[PDB]
């Protein structure tokens, strides 16, 4: 485990983004540290057994070993549909480099495959699941019947509208690079004030990201 | 730094300091040689 | 090394420049001639090269 | 930058910059430093 | 007293070249006056700077 | 020190030429400039105080791991695994005996690392590499 | 005030206390305390002579420890002298100190390399050195002694290598002694330095006396095209 | 190190050798100043190959001496040392400064500072030698030495050797 951790620390000292398959990582680890895939597949089980047999009263010092065992067990058993990303900068705004290693699951159908294999009848249902044919391609399962209901309304129960331009006919967008533009923010602020003036009870506003909302609310207050 | 500065009062070099936390606030001028100390009563100021 | 006003430094470097110049060429237009103890002009290298009595 | 007019007074050179003339003696160390910065292609065009 | 305070690197004293007589006393706000050995000091005098434009 | 090389006493900041020139015999923070000064003439003892093992200049390398103990463990693992290379197919699929062989090679690697039984395990390794 | 200014002031105080004598320390501490000082103010504060400050100002100018400003002003009595203003260019001074210490440690490494070269030989009669390469071409027919080219005298052995470790010891005895300097430049390299000049130094000066003949107000001129 | 090279030499034949068989005088005088001669540019020249056909150019009479200057081009075997090369040899002389080892036609001096410290001089033993705890270095003894420096003049070559490196010394 110690030499695996030191190999990970060696791999984190990089100046550019490395995108590598788990098989390439395993080959590099074997050729640099003589660690095979088969002992890595038993890393979490062996660590749990060792912690049990040690009868440690404190486990807070060993919480970081759980992440190493998780990484060792995940990257050894899985080699298809997974990709390892090493980035020299976790956040580009920071001056000092802060490396981060992300082992992410690209194939979302892997985790949901035993659910469909074990259970014959699965009823996927959401209030706004659309389009209905995207999900059986995204996740490997076959639907016997897929359909979307339209509510029968005496009167038009909800009134949607798409606002493409502001009051002064200036086009409005929430792209991240143009968040600091005056005019779009003028249109958004005037829109929010007018809607607050005309809404009786309550009103909820949704934003694409937390940072965008922070910036726009701070300069609205400005 | 904003409350302290070098100055020439009556053709004598010295330092101007602001005593703001006390009520009334004061402007104290002290010569670098310590010859004299001049203070200002800030309540009765017109122009 | 021991510190001097810029007039003294310029004067000393002008003296050094003049000595080097008269060592290489004593007959300069618009310049004083370096003289010997007897008063005769110093025979510079250019004077030793030019003329019918020169090296050439 | 404006190049001064250079004229000789004995064993030294003096430069007078153009008035928008301020005259000063150009030291030999300054001339040596400027000659050190002359590129190879530059003085080859000058015949050096 | 000034002689004892000089060697303790507390005060800066101005002494004549003819004899070690204290005349003017300052405050040693910096470090120790004998922090560097003499043999290195002359080496510090063996180096110089080219000009104001290179550095 | 992690930053400074005590043999030449040079900080990494004003002297960027310092590098991680480690020794397989005894791992130390000696820089390349100290290596090219002392050991260019010939083999010598360890320049660090408290250590005097004889080392060669051509055996020098760079450390790939931050921890010295992990680096020497991996190098001992390389020095043992070169002749100890029996695989599953070498045991004809015998899984239990392969595990016993792996336990034995890990045990002799541990003994070479901590030096508790260095002489007997070194003799065993020397007899095994002849075969 | 600014912590980086305190660090560069302590750095400038340390380099003059070590490699320079006491009068140099007095001059540099006078400039560091009173950020803008002229010649008359420096003489009045230090009680120093004009000839005494000569070598001191020459050495601190040669190492760029003190920058000089050649501004002349117009006092009301019109008896103006071209007073020189001594101040400090903080980035220039720290760059000069960094370059000087880098050249010193490079020269010491080169001296260590030269001492690592074998002993060689030297002739006590003609006071000439001879390397080990050219000693072998000068050995006798008996293959026992190396004879001189001119004196025909047996060469004695020099000590190039016997004191080499001592140079390394000298190296060690420099480095801890230069340890506060390198540690100070870490925070300097990790922070931003504002390039001061004569106009910038007038914002942080300390008045040396009440009646100063040198005027600190800058007088611009038209027509100067330096 | 032994090489085979093509060398050109200017030979000044005296007018007394301007006979019908001048070519054989030129070839004989070529051997006497090349065979065993030491030149710092090309090393110790040992033997002249391709003696049956040697390129002899037309000689130019010197305009004030009367001798004829020929540019004789020949192929010869040479021995040129280099630094950092390992050579074998036998010791021919020993002293307190060191011992001289004979490699080819050349005598490499091995200085006292460039041996392991176990070796020390012993002038009492006849012949004088260097004695160590594991080996002795005497006259007419095989020793392998690495040349770390060679100085080449216009007519002589001297080399400096060391045995401090591993897998050197006696064989
Ligand atoms: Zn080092
Ligand atoms: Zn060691
Ligand atoms: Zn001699």
């Amino acid at each position: 485990l110690k030499r695996l951790i030191e190999y990970l620390k060696t791999r984190m000292k990089v100046l550019h983004v490395i995108s590598e398959t788990p098989k390439s990582f395993l080959q590099h680890l074997k050729q640099l540290t003589f660690i095979e895939r088969k002992p890595l597949r038993f890393c979490s089980e062996r660590l749990s057994l060792l912690v049990r047999t040690l009868e440690v009263t404190e486990v807070e010092d060993f919480t970081a070993l759980k992440d190493i065992a998780t990484f060792a067990t995940l990257i050894s058993t899985y080699e298809e549909g997974f990709l390892l990303i090493i980035e020299p900068y976790e956040i580009e705004n920071a001056a000092v480099p802060n490396p981060i290693m992300r082992f992410t699951c690209l194939d979302a159908s892997i985790a949901i495959k035993p659910v469909f294999e074990r259970f014959s009848s699965v009823i996927i249902t959401s209030g706004t699941i659309s389009p209905l044919d995207m999900y059986p391609r995204m996740l490997n399962f076959k639907t016997v019947l897929q359909k979307s209901y339209a509510m029968t309304l005496a009167k038009k129960s909800f009134l949607p509208m798409i606002i493409t331009k502001g009051s002064d006919q200036v086009a409005i967008s929430s792209r991240f690079e143009i968040r600091n533009d005056p005019s779009i923010v003028r249109n958004y602020g005037s829109m929010l004030v007018e809607f607050a003036k005309i809404t009786p009870d309550g009103m909820v506003v949704f934003f694409p990201s937390y940072l965008y909302m922070e910036s726009i609310v701070s300069m609205w207050q400005t | 730094m904003s409350h302290s500065g070098a100055a020439i009062f009556e053709k004598v070099s010295g330092i101007i300091a602001i005593n703001e936390d006390v009520s009334p606030a004061e402007l104290t001028w002290r010569s670098t040689d310590g010859d004299k100390v001049h203070t200002v009563v800030l309540s009765t100021i017109d122009k | 090394h021991n510190g001097a006003p810029h007039h003294a430094i310029e004067e000393a470097e002008s003296l050094l420049q003049f000595h080097v110049a008269t060592y290489m060429d004593n007959d300069i237009a618009g310049q004083p001639q370096a003289l010997q103890k007897s008063g005769r002009p110093v025979k510079s290298i250019r004077a030793r090269l030019k003329g019918k009595e020169g090296r050439i | 930058n404006t190049q001064p007019t250079i004229r000789k007074d004995g064993l030294k050179l003096v430069g007078s910059w153009k008035k928008d003339p301020e005259l000063r003696v150009l030291s030999t160390e300054e001339i040596l430093n400027i000659f050190k910065h002359i590129s190879v292609k530059d003085f080859t065009s000058l015949g050096f | 007293t000034i002689n004892q305070l000089e060697e303790d690197s507390k005060i800066l004293v101005l002494r004549t070249k003819k004899d070690k007589t204290p005349r003017y006393v300052w405050y040693n706000s910096g470090g120790n006056l004998k922090c560097i050995d003499e043999e290195f000091v002359k080496m510090w005098e063996n180096v110089q700077l080219p000009q104001f434009a290179e550095l | 020190n992690k930053d400074m090389c005590p043999i030449c006493k040079t900080d990494r900041y004003l002297s960027p030429d310092v590098k991680f020139l480690v020794n397989p015999e005894c791992y130390h923070r000696i820089c390349e400039s100290c290596v090219d000064r002392i050991f260019s003439l010939g083999p010598a003892q360890c320049p660090y105080k408290g250590c005097d093992k004889i080392l060669r200049k051509n055996k020098f390398k760079t450390q790939i791991f931050d921890d010295v103990e992990v680096e020497k463990e991996v190098d001992i693992r390389k020095r043992v695994f070169n002749v100890f290379n029996k695989t599953i197919d070498d045991f004809n699929g015998d899984l239990v005996e392969y595990n016993k062989y792996l336990e034995e090679v890990e045990d002799i690697i541990y003994k070479l690392d901590h030096g508790i039984d260095v002489a007997k395990t070194e003799e065993k390794l020397r007899t095994y590499e002849e075969l | 005030d600014r912590p980086i200014d305190d660090i560069v002031k302590n750095l400038l105080k340390f380099v003059v206390r070590g490699f320079y004598g006491g009068s140099f320390v007095l001059v540099l501490d006078a400039i560091l305390f009173h950020s803008v000082l002229a010649e008359d103010d420096l003489k009045q504060l230090l009680s120093i002579n004009k000839t005494e400050l000569g070598p001191l100002i020459a050495r601190l100018r040669s190492d760029r420890l003190i920058s000089i400003h050649k501004q002349r002003e117009y006092p009301p009595n019109s008896k103006s002298v071209e007073r020189v203003y001594y101040y400090v260019k903080y980035p220039h001074a720290i760059d000069a100190i960094k370059w000087k210490v880098h050249q010193v440690v490079q020269r010491l490494k080169d001296d260590l390399d030269k001492n690592s070269e074998p002993n060689g030989y030297m002739c006590p009669i003609c006071l000439t050195k001879y390397t080990q390469l050219e000693a072998v071409q000068l050995l006798n027919f008996d293959r026992t002694e190396f004879l001189c080219s001119l004196c025909d005298e047996p060469l004695v052995e020099d000590d190039s290598g016997k004191k080499n470790k001592e140079k390394q010891d000298k190296l060690n005895r420099l480095m801890d002694q230069i340890q506060p300097i390198i540690d100070s430049l870490k925070k300097i390299d990790d922070s931003r330095i504002e390039e001061n000049t004569f106009e910038i130094a007038l914002a942080r000066l300390i008045p040396p006396q009440n009646q100063s003949h040198a005027a600190y107000t800058y007088n611009p001129k038209k027509g100067s095209t330096m | 190190m032994f090489f085979i090279k093509d060398l050109s030499l200017n030979i000044t034949l005296h007018p007394s050798f301007f006979g019908p068989r001048m070519k054989q005088y030129l070839k004989t005088k070529l051997l006497e100043e090349v065979e065993g001669s030491c030149t710092g540019k090309f090393g110790y020249i040992l033997c002249v190959l391709d003696y049956d056909n040697i390129d002899i150019q037309r000689g130019r009479i010197l305009p004030t001496d009367g001798s004829a200057e020929f540019n004789v081009k020949y192929r010869a075997v040479v021995f040129k040392p280099f630094k950092g090369e390992v050579v074998d040899g036998t010791v021919v002389s020993c002293s307190q400064h060191g011992f001289e080892v004979q490699v080819g036609p050349m005598k490499v001096f091995v200085t006292k500072h460039l041996m392991p410290q176990d070796l020390t001089f012993n002038a009492g033993s006849n012949p004088p030698s260097y004695q160590s705890s594991e080996d002795v270095i005497t006259i007419k003894s095989r020793i392998r030495v690495k040349i770390e420096g060679c100085i080449s003049q216009v007519s002589s070559i001297h080399a400096i050797g060391s045995i401090k490196e591993d897998y050197l010394g006696a064989i």
